[PDB]
């Protein structure tokens, strides 16, 4: 059974401006099999009621999903995306960096 | 609108 | 210009956890317009774009029945594929199908598709001729023989050249506000010191539609392909896409680097530099 590990990008819908409402996105792509778990974190704790797209796939059959929630960034609050997949020996946490 | 032609492998 | 309509389908078995989950989405270009998920409380094909909402009840009923029937045949197919590969019933397996059509500016068929993958691997594909098959292995050859005997390709060709093209034409007209609008990228360059010796230059493209874009760095007019970090184009969530390309620049070299952007919403390619 082939396995392909996810690419993970965590980013905002609009350039971040402290105190202004926005959307926090975690885009997971390039993976196989399709079973995956994604959380969005605020200061290390899971954000409730995060939404996600319906499973779809690319020309090369690999899967992609978008997880997203409203957020209002600030100077000090830390956000991240945590992903679990069979290819990962432990959950992978990618921090949000407003410059990426 | 979708293909309506059942196909089985 | 040119356009596409594509339907994507995935069934994932889950032994001991009920029947395989079936999820299908339809796109025109990079716009999602319909979805169906067998794990929804009341599975139905549902609208996801404004220009499909005007289709009447007969459309939603018929599309829903197609989706339900495909969920069912996929479950039979997943059982068949265990036999073809001599597999146990214990594991989860995946069956993916994509089909659809590409058309040119005048609306005529350019290319059709109908192809399957099992467990993430190509299984069987209708060739560009819409008349013969490419089977990936001896299991898919068994399918090929059945599909040749039943003249399946002829039925697919008729859909892909007829209904597929005609639906796409209708959708492009009903959705002409959006499907026929390209939103160009909003572009800028940022600078990110790494050390005293070097900094990252990151060239951004934001807010663009459709997703296709080319975004390259040159140094002294030479493409920096091997030295460019190019992230996958990513959805913003407002229909649009984002991308960036980054290079590590020695201190004092910034003006030797140029970012080049091509997108169908741009009348001419853009060239950008870092502006301190």
């Amino acid at each position: 059974m082939i396995q392909r590990t996810p690419k993970i990008q965590v980013y905002s819908r609009h350039p971040a401006e402290n105190g202004k409402s926005n959307f926090l996105n975690c885009y997971v792509s390039g993976f196989h099999p399709s079973d995956i778990e994604v959380d969005l974190l605020k200061n290390g704790e899971r954000i409730e009621k995060v939404e996600h797209s319906d499973l779809s796939f690319s020309k090369d059959w690999s899967f992609y999903l978008l997880y997203y929630t409203e957020f209002t960034p600030t100077e000090k609050d830390e956000y991240a995306c945590r992903v679990n997949h069979v290819t990962l020996s432990q959950p992978k946490i990618v921090k949000w960096d407003r410059d990426m | 609108g979708r293909l309506n032609q059942p196909i089985k492998v | 210009g040119s356009h596409s309509m594509r339907y994507f389908h995935t069934s994932v078995s889950r032994p001991g956890r009920g029947e395989p989950r079936f999820i299908t989405v339809g796109y025109v270009d990079d716009t999602l317009f319909v979805r169906f998920d067998s794990d929804a409380a009341s599975p139905r094909e549902e609208p996801r774009a404004p220009w499909i909402e005007q289709e009447g009840p007969e459309y939603w009923d018929r599309e829903t029945q197609i989706c339900k029937a495909k969920a069912q045949t996929d479950r039979e197919d997943l059982r068949t594929l265990l036999r073809y590969y001599n597999q146990s019933e214990a594991g989860s397996h995946t069956l993916q199908n994509m089909y659809g059509c590409d058309v040119g500016p005048d609306g005529r068929l350019l290319r059709g598709y109908h192809q399957d993958a099992y467990d993430g691997k190509d299984y069987i594909a209708l060739n560009e001729d819409l008349s013969s098959w490419t089977a990936a292995d001896t299991a898919a050859q068994i399918t090929q023989r059945k599909w040749e005997a039943a003249r399946v390709a002829e039925q697919l060709r008729a859909y892909l050249e007829g209904e597929c093209v005609e639906w796409l034409r209708r959708y492009l007209e009903n959705g002409k506000e959006t499907l026929q609008r390209a939103d160009p990228p909003k572009t800028h360059v940022t600078h990110h010191p790494i050390s005293d010796h070097e900094a990252t230059l990151r060239c951004w493209a934001l807010g663009f539609y459709p997703a296709e874009i080319t975004l390259t760095w040159q140094r002294d007019g030479e493409d920096q392909t091997q030295d460019t970090e190019l992230v996958e184009t990513r959805p913003a969530g407002d229909r649009t896409f984002q991308k960036w390309a980054a290079v590590v620049v020695p201190s004092g070299e910034e003006q030797r680097y140029t970012c080049h952007v091509q997108h169908e919403g741009l009348p001419k390619p853009l060239t950008l530099r870092w502006e301190p």
